[PDB]
């Protein structure tokens, strides 16, 4: 099992170039994506019967 | 929050499902040996696929809709042409390059197909040659589920390592190492933005991640919830997280806050697969009680 | 004498009906509860429940309408319909017990053949044939009307009693032979099988013999007071109109036999939940669900109350 | 690919009966629904008969009821149709037609060679003119005028349009007003409102010559259009 | 609501009739789970009834037998063991002459596999059958190498009784489960006779539950 570590640790060192964001800005992506498609979201803003084809 | 139609499935059991691009048709996979393409509005099945290998655990519906992929533990992935001149369903080619059990097949493109297998590695396949172009290694556990981005360029897979590893499709290179799980990742799903993803596992804790952050934003856990998680899906606008559970009921948590927004207790059996349409009108739930049910 | 014994008997009929109605009413619903994940015996006991309590409930209805001293305020069309319900319910119940025993035999011995034949569609086929056979038997019964006393009668001719002896033979004796045949073959096929344990062997012996014994001890002595008619009326020694004591003793015997047969009729859905082992678990979880939706435990209410008082 | 060869289309005595059959090979005729279409010796396609995949539903036309019969054979993989009481209007160049039915299926996609049979209310659709002189390279349009609207309650209209190449089997151009058929160039494109309909022939060249037809698919008695010649 | 909808109804009825017929045809076959461990005599057992898992079909009298051989899976057992929840019988093969081979002797680890598979939650009530292998070699060579705890005679009958007794003592959460054991001679004509009588007894006892009798 000695050999299996070798290609593993370079697999760690090829992840030295981790892209970085801030978790508050990461969640800012999450919240800012919501209102873009919230006008077509039928779960929190369900479509009434005339625009609803699932009746 | 109530059932609008009940497909009632086909014969025995239901393991995986995949919503089509049309958002009207779904594919249903089961251990019986029949794959059924279903219609949501008319509650009428539109296709039936016999299987050479009865044991199947995954299904993929192509974004074009021309092809459907089914596979199992037989080490052979079968891609079927739905639209033929004959009108039948014929497997385009056998894909036998793995030494384990093909846990999840996904359709990046018509040409490029991503398969996750019990060989503890993933491989991009080309339908013309039946040969791996890029093989993604490093996952110590057997990769059980992969989630693909909308861009179809970067995808993540998850295994029995309690960890997730990102992959670049072009060069076969591990892009990120996510950790934080306490158990095997039963299922994984990608956020429709393409910037984040959240997972669930047998430790009854849903966990949110961002690809660039490589960090846990917040965990979704309840004391009464000891039941392990078998499926995860998202709404089109966020503010939602649909999640199957081992407690014989599905639950809906808020994406941002994870309150107990929706209690979903229709199915009597373990919710094997949970899928949401690409436009997001309805949620489809499938289980081994032979029943398929679509709610709104 | 006859009037007071009859009136206290029909009061006890009303009491037995009041004690027995919710059990059979719930029995139908439980049969519908199993019919989705149901075998052949599930829908057979469903049809048994749907054939039970209709006459058994409506008999006390016309009792409490007019306490029967042969008074008929109705046009007697309901009394003929009444008899059509009672006799047919008895015959379908007994031959249904015979056919469930036959299906037990064919399942235990011819186990390979049975699984294909145990579709629920094959279950609802023979039942209609049983009922239509009883209907052809009852068609002359409808025709042989003399516009006379139908509650009880006795005569030298015994034409009605001759038809009743024929109905006895075609409806009781051969069914008993079938029941005995299939149960003793169950006995032999169990004791020659060694894989099943001796305790389970004894338990199925006890259950099957218990069902056979209750069917015998209830319905068969009635059949004895039916079969006595052939000899007794044929020699005229068991038929004298002026010597009314014979009519008295046969009438008291018939009303006591009718009382115990109605007791067994009430007990048939009770037997449907008693003797089998699975019914203990199903009745236990039904009791748990009844307590759950009744909210009689009130333990969380008790916690809230002891928190509020302090 | 597929093979549809009709059998024994010949002379029939007036008022008599004759078995016609399209021998079939190379497709899942077990899972496919089948139609028949009549072609009078000069002008006019109109629908005749329907047999479904499961042989349960049988739909006939006004002059077709009773006097015709239809049948099939799954192990030998072929299709029969018997015609009795044959007169002058009963003579036509019948084409054996396959049509599978589900969401997004393309009915009336393939045709046979023909039946050379010579002896001796309803929705009304008419195309405006039956003759349009053209030039190889300029865009033209032809319009089929129905009598009632084809827009169903579900919001999807049912409307299939056909091209007939001179002397041979026809093709399907566009189905349900928006979907081009396979093997068809994109230069053909249907358009129009829910009641008025018109073609968009663009940059026509020397293979578009022939007669063009329209059809409704909102009522079971299907009736094609009159046909419009597109001469050079 | 037109000819297209009626035709879709006919096709949807058609495929359901085909599905029902195929399900009834498939339900007759008896499913068997083989769990051969290494040199447990897998080639021997497949000869006696005559890259993933290997499926085989053998017919005995009037009864069909589909058995799935899980061989060289090389994966975590839990993730796919439940796929065989509906199987009627689990056949186990164990070599008896592997009492002198240490990789942790093969017998002890085989016992651990049996303890794990018996004590699971999915197999609460599934009848367990186990076979033997290489018993003539075991009797010929024989004790102290693998089981000094026996402290008994090297007589084949006595030793084989001890070994089979200890293996049948692995009935954890097997109150409803049964352990049919067999002295497989490895040359006995039809050791499928044990399987047929065992599956017949299971079918009989489950038929009692189908009637609700037991
Ligand atoms: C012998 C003394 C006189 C009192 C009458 C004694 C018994 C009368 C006993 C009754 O079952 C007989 C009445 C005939 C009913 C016909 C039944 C028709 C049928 O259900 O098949």
């Amino acid at each position: 099992s000695i050999a299996q570590a070798r290609k593993l640790v370079e697999q760690l060192k090829m992840e030295a170039n981790i892209d970085r964001i801030k978790v508050s800005k990461a969640a800012a992506d999450l919240m800012a994506y919501c209102e873009a498609h919230a006008k077509e979201d039928p779960l929190l803003t369900p479509v009434p019967a005339s625009e609803n084809p699932f009746r | 929050m109530r059932t609008r139609r009940t497909l009632r499935g086909h014969l025995a059991k239901i393991y995986a499902m995949h919503w089509g691009t049309d958002s009207r048709l779904l594919v249903s996979a089961s251990q019986d040996g029949k794959l059924i393409i279903w219609d949501s509005y008319t509650t009428n099945k539109v296709h039936a696929i016999p299987l050479r290998s009865s044991w199947v655990m995954t299904c993929a519906y192509a974004p074009s809709g021309n092809y459907v992929a089914c596979g199992g533990l037989d080490n052979i992935c079968s891609i079927y042409n739905l639209k033929t001149r004959e009108g039948n369903v014929r497997v385009s080619r056998e894909l036998a390059g793995h030494t384990g059990y093909l846990s999840c097949c996904r359709f990046l493109d018509d040409n490029q197909i991503v398969t996750s297998s019990g060989d503890t590695t993933c491989a991009l396949w080309d339908i013309e040659t039946g040969q791996q172009t890029t093989t993604f290694t490093g996952h110590t556990g057997d990769v059980m589920s992969l989630s693909l981005a909308p861009d179809t360029r970067l995808f993540v897979s998850g295994a029995c390592d309690a960890s997730a590893k990102l992959w670049d499709v072009r060069e076969g290179m591990c892009r990120q190492t996510f950790t934080g799980h306490e158990s095997d990742i039963n299922a994984i799903c990608f956020f429709p933005n393409g910037n984040a993803f959240a997972t669930g596992s047998d430790d009854a804790t849903c966990r949110l991640f961002d690809l660039r952050a490589d960090q846990e934003l917040m965990t979704y856990s309840h004391d009464n919830i000891i039941c392990g998680i078998t499926s995860v899906s998202f709404s089109k606008s966020g503010r939602l997280l649909l999640a199957g559970y081992d407690d014989f009921n599905c639950n809906v948590w808020d994406a941002l806050k994870a309150d107990r927004a929706g209690v979903l207790a229709g199915h009597d059996n373990r919710v094997s697969c949970l899928g949401v349409t690409d436009d997001g009108m309805a949620v489809a739930t499938g289980s081994w009680d032979s029943f398929l049910k679509i709610w709104n | 004498s006859f009037e007071e014994s009859r009136i206290v008997l029909v009061v006890v009929y009303s009491a037995v009906c009041t004690l027995g109605v919710p059990a059979n009413c719930l029995t139908a619903w439980l049969a519908l509860l199993q019919v989705l994940q149901g075998n052949v015996l599930a829908v057979y006991l469903l049809c048994l429940a749907l054939c039970e309590l209709l006459y058994t409930g409506t008999l006390p209805l016309w009792v409490i309408y007019i306490r029967n001293q042969h008074r008929w305020t109705l046009g007697l069309l309901a009394c003929k319909v009444t008899a059509y319900i009672f006799f047919c319910n008895i015959y379908v119940s007994i031959l249904f017990l015979c056919c469930i025993s036959c299906d037990r035999f064919v399942a235990v011995v011819y186990a390979l053949e049975s699984r294909g034949r145990r579709r629920r569609r094959t279950a609802i086929l023979i039942s209609a044939c049983i009922f239509i056979l009883v209907g052809i038997v009852h068609y002359p019964v409808f025709q042989t009307e003399d516009k006379e006393t139908c509650f009880d009668m006795l005569q030298m001719d015994s034409r009605i009693a001759g038809y009743y002896y024929a109905r006895f033979t075609v409806g009781f004796a051969i069914p008993l032979s079938i029941i005995a045949f299939t149960n003793h073959r169950i006995f032999r096929s169990i004791k020659q099988s060694m894989g099943l344990s001796a305790a389970q062997k004894a338990k199925v012996k006890h259950s099957a013999i218990a069902v056979v014994v209750i069917f015998l001890v209830c319905f068969a002595p009635y059949h004895l007071v039916l079969l006595v008619k052939a000899a007794a009326f044929s020699y005229y020694r068991g038929d004298r109109n002026a010597m009314c004591g014979l009519e008295e003793r046969l009438y008291t015997a018939s009303v006591v036999f009718l009382c115990l047969s109605t007791v067994n009729g009430v007990a048939d859905p009770i037997i449907y939940v008693l003797a089998t082992d699975h019914s203990r678990q199903e009745v236990s979880r039904i009791h748990k669900g009844w307590k759950e939706w009744s909210m009689k435990t009130d333990v969380t209410r008790l916690t809230h109350s002891r928190d509020t008082e302090e | 690919d597929v093979q549809l060869v009709e059998s024994g289309g010949g002379l029939v005595q007036p008022g008599g009966s004759r078995k016609l059959s399209c021998s079939a090979s190379g497709f899942a005729f077990s899972s496919f629904g089948m139609h028949w279409v009549r072609q009078a010796p000069e002008k006019g396609l109109e629908w005749v008969a329907y047999i479904s995949s499961g042989s349960g539903t049988i739909y006939y036309a006004d002059t077709v009821k009773g006097r015709f019969t239809i049948s099939r054979d799954d192990p030998k993989n072929t299709l029969f149709l018997q015609m009795t009481s044959l007169r002058s209007e009963d003579t036509a160049m019948y084409y054996c037609v396959r049509s599978i039915y589900y969401y997004g299926s393309s009915p009336f996609d393939f045709w046979g060679q023909g039946t050379t049979l010579t002896v001796s209310s309803d929705i009304v659709m008419t195309q405006a003119t039956s003759s349009v002189p053209v030039t190889p390279g300029e865009s033209v349009s032809i319009s089929c005028r129905s009598s009632k609207s084809l827009l169903h309650s579900n919001g999807n209209t049912y409307l299939y349009w056909f091209l007939q190449r001179p002397g041979q089997s026809p093709q399907l151009l566009i189905y349900r007003m928006s979907n081009l058929a396979s093997g068809v160039p994109d230069r053909f494109s249907g358009s129009g409102s829910g009641t008025a309909f018109t073609l968009t022939i663009s940059r026509l060249e020397a293979e578009d010559v022939g007669v063009y037809y329209c059809m409704q698919h909102l009522e079971y008695p299907l009736t094609f259009g009159a046909g419009t010649k597109l001469e050079l | 609501l037109s000819a297209e909808d009626k035709a879709a109804v006919e096709r949807s009825k058609m495929i359901d009739r085909n599905l029902r017929e195929d399900g009834e045809k498939a339900a007759r076959e008896v499913k068997l789970l083989l769990l051969g461990a290494g040199e447990s005599g897998k080639s021997t057992i497949v000869k006696q009834m005559k890259t993933g898992i290997v499926e085989t079909h053998f017919t005995f009298k009037d009864l069909h037998f589909k058995m799935f051989d899980v061989g060289a899976q090389r994966s975590e057992r839990k993730k796919w063991i439940h796929c065989f929840e509906g199987v009627t019988a689990i056949i186990f093969c164990v070599a008896l002459s592997d009492y002198d081979l240490v990789l942790m002797n093969r017998m002890h680890e085989s016992m651990k596999l049996f303890d794990s598979i018996c004590n699971n939650k999915w197999f609460t009530d599934t009848s367990i059958i186990l076979f033997l292998n290489k018993k003539d070699l075991f009797e010929e060579k024989i004790l102290t190498i693998c089981y000094p705890e026996y402290a008994g005679s090297n007589t084949y009958e006595e030793a084989a009784a001890y070994i089979q007794c200890q293996f049948e003592d692995l009935n954890k959460r097997k109150d409803t489960k049964e352990i049919y054991t067999h002295f497989t001679c490895s040359t006995d004509t039809k050791n499928v006779q044990f399987v047929f009588d065992a599956v017949t007894d299971v079918i009989i006892k489950n038929n009692l539950k189908d009637c609700g009798l037991f």
